[PDB]
């Protein structure tokens, strides 16, 4: 447990300020994220229309 | 000590060098990689980094933790295998890690 | 020799591409992965192509530097030169850096100015080697990005050369039938001269060389203003081209 | 001969630089924070190089 | 060696930045970077005002005379209109942009004015001394 | 320190090169106590110099870019400032119809 | 000289006797040793001038 | 080098039990010890296996250029002597396998 | 990185330059890009604060930046 | 020749299990024979009994 | 078209157009023979594929690549075999009706022995 | 320790050829598309890859 | 309370703040005493680093040239040559301001460290090239029929052997890859197969990868 280290990963915003809308958004535990950290940094494989139609179709979890 | 220096040079060096003369039909790059990594791994070029804080400075010392782990970053390295971690703090003073293995970037130091 | 035989069946490599984990590369029509593959010979008694040179490489030479009989106006002519070359003549100027890093019309003769300060100029007992650099002029000095790695690798045409920058401290020997690769990583932005540091010839003395390490982003102007262009000068060559390949790469 | 003026010169002749002429700076600078450190003497010119 | 160098100088720390924002502007960046828009302009906090575009069309350039030719996704990301999901997630990082903006805008609203006594010798203030 | 370790102090003086130059040996150390001071505080001052350029180099490799953003940040909101002016001016314009 | 900015790493004079440029980290070190090389000299020193 | 060890011999069970299943000129061992880390205080935990899985997925893929769903359809995790971190399919499952070895 | 002082040029021809694709800029953006050709150089933008105070603070004037706008027009129509 | 089924992923318990028995080999093997940890550690070991 | 479009079409029909202007260089010196005919080729082709359409499912279904491999030099040395007969026979033929006699008996003796070879080797597998 | 054992680890790769009497940098077309890669530094230590 | 939907974004919501009152995210920042000094210097920092371009009193635009050494620039300001205008950092007006790292590295089909020790590389070189050329005996014929090559470049398929020839182009220096490419040229005309010439394996010796059963010699674990 003492040496448990993060190592980088999930590093995402971590919002300071009290009335950052994310300070809330991050605590709902049904939030998802644009897209997961691994995929973040991995080459997209889907055409630019695929991509499209996608972000397009995409509806917000809540 | 040199006789034992240049036998050691000679084992590494010399005599495996004849083991692999032509092209090999089965494992050619595992034989290959087998007889280079007694070469490539010697400690006389590895170790050191233990001990690194003798010539770098806290500041040079963060510095070429970064551009080691930028150059080491291969994965298929022996040598990178075989050197002492990058991921550690000045034993005097550290200025810019806090704290070891807490990070933005698994790669990046910072 | 020997001749092409009829037919031959080659075996498709496996293996070779790991993306998306699929062994198999080539698949029939039908949709059957193809395993072999029959090539047929036609009109035997029949050349061959040569392989088609597919390298392409953006070659900078760095000579030492030519004297100047006369200075040139910067002229500039139409565009939409759609024959040899227009004859008319849009702009034609002396433009000269002031000390405020603008680009002045001169009020002086440049040539006599160029002259007059080639036959006698003003030295001193302790000058800097920046303002004295008599044996340490070139042209189209090489450009690298600052604080990151980059790999080069030595050689030479005829004999060996010392690819040698003092400022950095670092030597190189180029010899010939030879590809030894070196790390290269410059922790700070400046520019280094250098000599050539092993006995060639002629010019052994006058043959310099000039790095510029550079912050990446002036880097990166450098390269799609001078040397990316130049990399397709080849075949395509305009203002326009350049300004399509600018913004289909841009970072 | 031997001792003192061996091994004070070089540090004296530092020491009086860095009062005297600002260890060599190149003036005209901005945001020293940024701009590199223009060391003082370090090579000894009294010993042989 | 062991103690070749004789001497470290731990007393001499990392120099602390000192700029106006810069909290803030990195605060903001990193918001941008969890929304994750394909677009760079979205840096710059006051996007929405000096590329209009970027929310209806996407055009941000004058493609007239100049070929278009795009062959995958990372050729023109600034010629893509922002989507749904990128709206979505921008909108989530407002906060930080408006109090981004509002500290750009008092420092361009600070000025420099005669009373200032300590402007020549302001380094010993910035703490450039170690 | 030496000699007066061992109880053999002749034979410590034959066996390593049967020659004797303890009186220089050991009066040297008096002088050698101070001779190194102006070294060793010129040395720590350069080590100092060194400590803060190493400092001022990752400084800047940190955040040089950081600050040109600020700034080019900064000049954009001032671009904007006067848009919004230009865009009120331009309402008003539109409005009245000179 | 690339605009403003200096880029010019060496400027040493007709009398050199240091190195090119101290901007290199290979030549900070280089220095530093060099430096630091003739600092472990006292006692040998005192020794033969007493000699 | 980009472990969290000086030498390996710090490193608890899991750097000898990574060095029992590569062979000794194999460099899968450097990725099998990031695994190790990756996995330390998290393998007995539900939510830490997981997660040291997805920071296996990351480190594999700011190892190497990789596309998205090539870990995810990867045909065989297991892992063998002769394997080398030459690909990011070959880095994730040595580090999952350094994670399986990890014991606290 | 040593960069030497330079203050802003103040250059006639310089800040005419900045001043006229400031102009431009602020004619496209105000109608937010709706024309049929774009002019915008946000680069120049940012060098017409950098290099030219005097002009910068006048556009900030209200007085002076409702001349400006009033030539503007004024040269438009005519 | 065919190929075996491949199981599924050992779960915490199995990798404990496996764990616990690579622990009870390492205990197992003599002080003094010296043999490296490595893949062909049991083979070489096995070879070098029927040497001797 | 754009500059951009017509030149990457001369330059694939450039890289196409190899062979037409190679034709015209020939030798003297030259053990000419008789190339094989078109309706050959495409029985053989058609033999090809109906190996491929009989290995397809077998090795699509083993996922180490050591076995496919194993496969593929057993067929391999068959099929080499079977090249060294025909191309022995065809240069030898003194025209195109033995050529084709080559040809066809090439191709039979792959869609019956070939087939049933691997047949059972997939079986084995 | 810094200046060597790093090929394998670098942003692109430049060709250094020494001739009589001058030199010769050539820039492999790799290294176009090895510069448009480079990842980016935003934020607290965040790096992007546009 | 939250309206349980806090975070979405309002239908038709429009990125504007041209009405804002700034005043009430006073709080939410600090600036130093010296911020005014701070800003001046930034701004003199920065037109004084970022501006590589002067201004031509003639064409009434900007100009630049290559790096050049002081005393070129200095000595030789009236003879300067090359001149071209400026284009701008990035085309949409946007920063190239950032620190870059070392990105990802390719995988390897042939790896370095067969011959790793050696700095020259020159067999790693003959070694990469052999594997390419062997590749190519297989795809050349095709490249133009059913990959990258093909008219219709909308369907392409990149060359089975493009990471061979990138390895072994890194790996060789130019001349050594035209020498190379010569012999490659020889061996196609040839019609040359390494496997129909290849008659060593007899005398090599043998070892354990050499097994009768490759596929059962590998063991495997998670
Ligand atoms: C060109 C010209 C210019 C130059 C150009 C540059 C040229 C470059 C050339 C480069 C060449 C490279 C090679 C260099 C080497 C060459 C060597 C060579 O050729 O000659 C061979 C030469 C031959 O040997 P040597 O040097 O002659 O040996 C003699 C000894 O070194 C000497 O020691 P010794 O034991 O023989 O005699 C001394 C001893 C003898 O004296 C004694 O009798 C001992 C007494 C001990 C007790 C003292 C206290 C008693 C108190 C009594 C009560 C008092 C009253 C009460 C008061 C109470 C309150 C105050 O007394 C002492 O001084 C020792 C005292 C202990 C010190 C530490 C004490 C710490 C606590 C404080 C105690 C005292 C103060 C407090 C008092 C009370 C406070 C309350 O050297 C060698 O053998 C080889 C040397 C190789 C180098 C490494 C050597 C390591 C081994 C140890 C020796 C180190 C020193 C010598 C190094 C050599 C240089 C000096
Ligand atoms: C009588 C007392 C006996 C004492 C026992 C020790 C001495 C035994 C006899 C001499 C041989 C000593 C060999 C030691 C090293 C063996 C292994 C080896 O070479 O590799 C390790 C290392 C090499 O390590 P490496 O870099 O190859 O590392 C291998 C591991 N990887 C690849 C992962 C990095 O050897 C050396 O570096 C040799 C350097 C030359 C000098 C060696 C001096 C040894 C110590 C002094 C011995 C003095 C003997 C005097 C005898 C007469 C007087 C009494
Ligand atoms: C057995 C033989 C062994 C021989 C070993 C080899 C010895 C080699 C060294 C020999 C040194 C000889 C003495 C040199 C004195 C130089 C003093 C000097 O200029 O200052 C240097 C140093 C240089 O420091 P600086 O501050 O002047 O300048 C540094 C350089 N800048 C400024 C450019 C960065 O200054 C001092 O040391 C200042 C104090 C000097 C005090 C002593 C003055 C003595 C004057 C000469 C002797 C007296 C005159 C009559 C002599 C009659 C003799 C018969
Ligand atoms: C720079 C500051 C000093 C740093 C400390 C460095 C010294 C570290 C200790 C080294 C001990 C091992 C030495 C090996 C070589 C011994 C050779 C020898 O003749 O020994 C047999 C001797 C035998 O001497 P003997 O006189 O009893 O018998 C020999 C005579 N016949 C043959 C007639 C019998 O044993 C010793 O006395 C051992 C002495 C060890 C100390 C070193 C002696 C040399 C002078 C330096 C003294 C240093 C003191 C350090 C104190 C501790 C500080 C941490
Ligand atoms: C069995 C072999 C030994 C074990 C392996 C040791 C390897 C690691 C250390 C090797 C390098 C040692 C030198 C470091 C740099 C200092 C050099 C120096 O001062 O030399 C000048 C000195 C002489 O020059 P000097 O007289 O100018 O010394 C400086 C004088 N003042 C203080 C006035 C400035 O060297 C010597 O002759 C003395 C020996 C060196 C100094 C030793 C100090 C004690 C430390 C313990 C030594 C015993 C070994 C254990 C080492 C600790 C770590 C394990
Ligand atoms: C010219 C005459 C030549 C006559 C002999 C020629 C025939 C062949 C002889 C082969 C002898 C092999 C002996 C192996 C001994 C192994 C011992 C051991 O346990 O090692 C374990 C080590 C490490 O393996 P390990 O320790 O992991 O293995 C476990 C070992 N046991 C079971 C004991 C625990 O083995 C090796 O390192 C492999 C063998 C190394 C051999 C080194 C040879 C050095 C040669 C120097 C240069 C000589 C040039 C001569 C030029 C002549 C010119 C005319
Ligand atoms: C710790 O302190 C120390 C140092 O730190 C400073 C050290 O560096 C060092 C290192 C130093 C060394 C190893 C020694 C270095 C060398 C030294 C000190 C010597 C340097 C000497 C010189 C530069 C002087 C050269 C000598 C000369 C005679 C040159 C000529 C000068 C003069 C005045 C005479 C001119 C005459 C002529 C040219 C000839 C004219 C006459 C004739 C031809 C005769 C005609 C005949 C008739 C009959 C009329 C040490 C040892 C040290 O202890
Ligand atoms: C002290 C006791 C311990 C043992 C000490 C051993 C000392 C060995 C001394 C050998 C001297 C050889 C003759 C002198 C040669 C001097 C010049 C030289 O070495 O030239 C270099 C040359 C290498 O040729 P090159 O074309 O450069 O190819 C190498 C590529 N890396 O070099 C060569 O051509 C190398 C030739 C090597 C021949 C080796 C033959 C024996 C092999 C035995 C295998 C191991 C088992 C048996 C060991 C028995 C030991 C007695
Ligand atoms: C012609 C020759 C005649 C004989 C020789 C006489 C002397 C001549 C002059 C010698 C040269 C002096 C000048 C150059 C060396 C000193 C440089 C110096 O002091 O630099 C500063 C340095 C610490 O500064 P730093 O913090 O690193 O940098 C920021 C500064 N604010 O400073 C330091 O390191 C701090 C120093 C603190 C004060 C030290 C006082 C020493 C007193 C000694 C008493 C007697 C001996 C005691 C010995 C005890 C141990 C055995
Ligand atoms: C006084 C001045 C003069 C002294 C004589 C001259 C020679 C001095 C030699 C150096 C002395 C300094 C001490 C030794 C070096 C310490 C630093 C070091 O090297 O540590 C790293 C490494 C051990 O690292 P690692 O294996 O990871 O540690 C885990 C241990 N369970 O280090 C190693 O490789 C460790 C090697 C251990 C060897 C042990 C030899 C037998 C002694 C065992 C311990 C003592 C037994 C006696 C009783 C102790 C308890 C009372
Ligand atoms: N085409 C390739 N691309 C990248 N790496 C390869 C390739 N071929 C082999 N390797 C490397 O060589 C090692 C051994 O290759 P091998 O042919 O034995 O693998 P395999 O049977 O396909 O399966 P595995 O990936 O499990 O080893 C591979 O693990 C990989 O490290
Ligand atoms: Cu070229 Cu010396």
């Amino acid at each position: 447990a003492l040496n448990k280290r993060n190592w980088g990963y999930n590093a995402h915003y971590k919002p300071e300020l009290e009335r950052s809308m994310k300070k809330v958004l991050y605590a709902d535990p049904n939030y998802k994220f644009p897209i997961e950290w691994p995929e973040r940094y991995m080459a997209e494989t889907k055409t630019l229309e695929q991509v499209m139609d996608e972000e397009e179709n995409w509806e917000y979890y809540k | 000590v040199c006789g034992i220096y240049v036998i050691h040079v000679i084992y590494n060096y010399m005599i495996p060098y004849y083991w692999v003369s032509t092209p090999l039909k089965n494992d050619e790059f595992t034989r290959l990689r087998m007889k280079d990594y007694i070469a490539s791994t010697v400690l006389e070029e590895v170790y050191g980094i233990s001990y690194a804080e003798w010539g770098w400075l806290p500041h040079d010392f963060a510095y070429n933790r970064m551009r080691g782990l930028a150059g080491y970053m291969h994965p298929d390295d022996p040598r990178a295998m075989c050197t002492s971690t990058f991921h550690r703090k000045h034993k005097y003073i550290e200025h810019e890690v806090e704290k070891v293995g807490d990070y933005h970037h698994m790669t990046y130091p910072k | 020799p020997g001749e092409v035989l009829p037919l031959r069946i080659i075996k498709y490599p496996l293996g070779l591409e790991t993306i998306h984990n699929n062994i198999f590369e080539n698949t029939n029509n039908e949709g059957n992965v193809e395993l072999f593959r029959l090539r047929f010979n036609s009109n035997s008694s029949k050349m061959q192509h040569k392989l088609v040179q597919d390298t392409i490489y953006l070659t900078l030479k760095q000579k030492r530097y030519n004297r100047k009989k006369v200075v040139a106006p910067q002229i500039k002519y139409y565009k939409d030169d759609n024959g040899n070359k227009t004859d008319l003549v849009k702009y034609t100027g002396k433009p000269y850096l002031s000390n405020d890093k603008l680009l002045k019309q001169s009020i002086y003769d440049q040539t006599t100015q160029y002259k007059l300060i080639k036959k006698n100029k003003k030295r001193g007992e302790l000058i800097p080697v920046t303002l004295a650099r008599r044996i340490l002029r070139t042209k189209k000095t090489l450009v690298l990005p600052a604080h990151v790695n980059i790999t080069l690798i030595t050689n030479s045409y005829d004999i060996v050369h010392s690819w040698f920058i003092p400022g950095l401290g670092i030597k190189l020997d180029c010899v010939p039938g030879r590809s030894t690769h070196h790390t290269f990583f410059i922790d700070n932005v400046g520019f280094y001269y250098g000599q050539c540091a092993e006995i060639c010839g002629r010019y052994h003395h006058h043959m310099p060389i000039r790095v510029c390490a550079l912050p990446f982003e002036h880097f990166l102007l450098w390269w799609n203003t001078f040397g990316l262009p130049k990399m397709l000068n080849t075949v395509s060559r305009k203002r326009f081209e350049t300004h399509y390949e600018l913004r289909k790469y841009s970072w | 001969i031997v001792l003192t003026w061996g091994w004070s010169s070089f540090q004296i002749g530092g020491y009086n630089y860095e009062r005297f002429d600002d260890n060599g700076e190149r003036r005209n600078t901005l945001y020293w924070k940024l701009s590199p450190v223009e060391f003082p003497q370090s090579k000894l010119w009294n010993r042989p190089s | 060696a062991l103690f070749f160098m004789a001497n470290t100088a731990i007393s001499v720390p990392s120099v602390l930045d000192t700029s106006p924002c810069m909290k803030q502007m990195l605060a903001y960046e990193d918001c941008v970077l969890d929304a994750n828009v394909p677009q760079q302009e979205v840096i710059h906090p006051q996007w929405p005002t000096i590329w209009p575009r970027l929310l209806t069309d996407g055009k941000l350039l004058e493609f007239d005379k100049v070929p278009f030719h795009p062959e995958n996704i990372y050729n023109y990301t600034y010629m893509r209109p922002l989507t749904k999901k990128n709206k979505q997630y921008l909108y989530e990082c407002e906060e930080e942009r408006f109090v981004f903006k509002a500290c750009l805008r008092k420092v361009i609203s600070l000025k420099k004015t005669d009373k200032h006594t300590s402007w020549d010798t302001a380094e010993v203030a910035n703490l450039q001394l170690t | 320190m030496g000699s007066v370790w061992f109880r053999n102090r002749y034979w410590w003086y034959r066996s390593l090169y049967d020659d004797y130059v303890a009186r220089e040996a050991k009066l040297a150390f008096g002088i050698a106590a101070f001779i190194w001071l102006p070294h060793y505080y010129w040395g720590i001052h350069l080590n100092r110099a060194f400590e803060v350029n190493f400092s001022h180099r990752n400084y800047a490799h940190e955040w040089g870019p950081r600050r040109n953003r600020l700034a080019h940040s900064l000049e954009f909101e001032q671009f904007d400032m006067i848009l919004e002016n230009w865009q009120d001016l331009e309402d008003e314009y539109a409005q009245r119809g000179d | 000289m690339w605009g403003n900015l200096w880029t010019e790493a060496s400027y040493q004079l007709n009398f050199n006797i240091g190195f090119s440029s101290l901007r290199s980290d290979v030549l900070i070190h280089l220095a530093q040793w060099q430096y630091w090389w003739w600092f472990w000299f006292a006692l040998i020193w005192s020794f033969y001038y007493f000699i | 080098a980009q472990t969290a060890h000086q030498n390996r011999y710090q490193g608890g069970l899991c750097y000898a039990q990574c060095n029992e299943l590569f062979s000794f000129w194999n460099p899968s061992i450097q990725q099998c010890w990031k695994g190790c880390d990756f996995g330390v205080g998290r393998v007995n935990d539900p939510e830490g296996r997981i997660e040291a899985q997805q920071m296996c997925k990351r480190w594999a893929a700011e190892l190497y250029w990789t596309y998205k769903g090539e870990l995810d359809t990867i045909k065989d995790l297991r892992v063998h002597a002769d394997m080398y971190p030459t690909t990011p399919q070959n880095v994730y499952r040595a580090c999952l396998a350094g994670v399986r070895r990890q014991k606290f | 990185m040593e960069v030497k002082y330079r203050g802003p040029s103040d250059d006639k021809l310089e800040c005419e330059f900045l001043e006229n694709n400031l102009l431009s800029c602020l004619r496209e953006k105000s109608v937010q890009d709706n024309v049929a050709k774009m002019t915008c150089r946000p680069e120049f933008l940012v060098w017409f604060f950098l290099e030219c105070p005097t002009k910068a603070a006048v556009y900030h004037d209200p007085k002076g930046l409702r001349n400006i706008f009033i030539q503007d027009k004024i040269k438009q129509k005519g | 020749g065919f190929e075996t089924v491949v199981p599924a992923p050992p779960t915490r318990d199995d990798e404990l299990r496996m764990i616990k028995a690579t622990e009870e080999q390492f205990l197992q093997q003599p002080r003094y024979k010296l043999y490296m940890n490595e893949a062909h550690r049991i083979a070489k070991m096995n070879h070098g009994d029927r040497h001797n | 078209m754009d500059t951009i479009q017509k030149m990457n079409y001369e330059a694939t029909v450039n890289m196409g157009r190899q062979d037409l202007i190679t034709r015209e260089y020939t030798f003297y010196s030259d053990y000419e023979f008789i190339p094989i005919q078109e309706d050959r080729k495409q029985q053989m082709e058609d033999a090809l594929n109906n190996l491929h359409k009989i290995i397809h499912p077998t090795v699509t279904q083993l996922k180490k690549k050591a076995n496919v491999q194993e496969i593929q030099d057993r067929v391999f040395r068959k099929l080499q075999g079977w090249e060294g007969e025909l191309n022995t026979c065809v240069f030898s033929a003194k025209n195109v009706r033995d050529s084709n006699f080559c040809a066809d008996r090439f191709t039979n003796r792959i869609n019956t022995e070939g087939v049933e070879f691997v047949k059972q080797i997939l079986r084995e597998y | 320790r810094l200046i060597e054992w790093q090929n394998e680890s670098s942003l692109f790769t430049v060709r250094v050829r020494a001739r009589q009497w001058y030199w010769i940098y050539k820039f492999e077309l790799k290294n176009f598309t090895d510069i448009l890669s480079t990842p980016k530094n935003i934020g607290n230590n965040r790096w992007q890859i546009n | 309370d939250l309206p349980a939907d806090y975070g979405k974004m309002p239908a038709g919501y429009n990125f504007l703040t041209r009405g804002k009152d700034w005043r009430e995210y006073d709080k939410d920042f600090i600036l130093r005493t010296d911020a005014v000094w701070e800003k001046f210097q930034l701004e003199h920092f920065f037109r004084n680093y970022m501006k590589c371009f002067f201004f031509d009193h003639g064409l009434k635009k900007y100009q630049m040239f290559e790096p050049e050494d002081m005393y070129t620039v200095v000595f030789e300001g009236w003879a300067l040559d090359d001149l071209i205008t400026f284009p701008g950092f990035t085309p949409t007006g946007r920063t190239n301001s950032y620190q870059i790292g070392l990105s990802p590295r390719q995988r390897t089909v042939v790896p370095t460290q067969t011959f790793y020790q050696m700095q020259d590389y020159y067999m790693l070189c003959g070694l990469r090239f052999e594997r390419w050329f062997r590749c190519d005996l297989v795809y050349h014929d095709q490249r133009h029929t059913k990959f990258d090559q093909v008219k219709n470049q909308k369907n392409y398929k990149t060359y089975p052997c493009y990471r061979e020839y990138y390895e072994a182009q890194y790996a060789c220096q130019d001349d050594m890859f035209d020498f190379l490419m010569e012999l490659a040229y020889a061996r196609r005309a040839a019609d040359n197969f390494e496997s129909d010439f290849a008659s060593h394996e007899l005398t090599t010796l043998p070892t354990f990868y050499d097994t009768p059963k490759a596929a059962e010699r590998k063991t495997y674990t998670y």
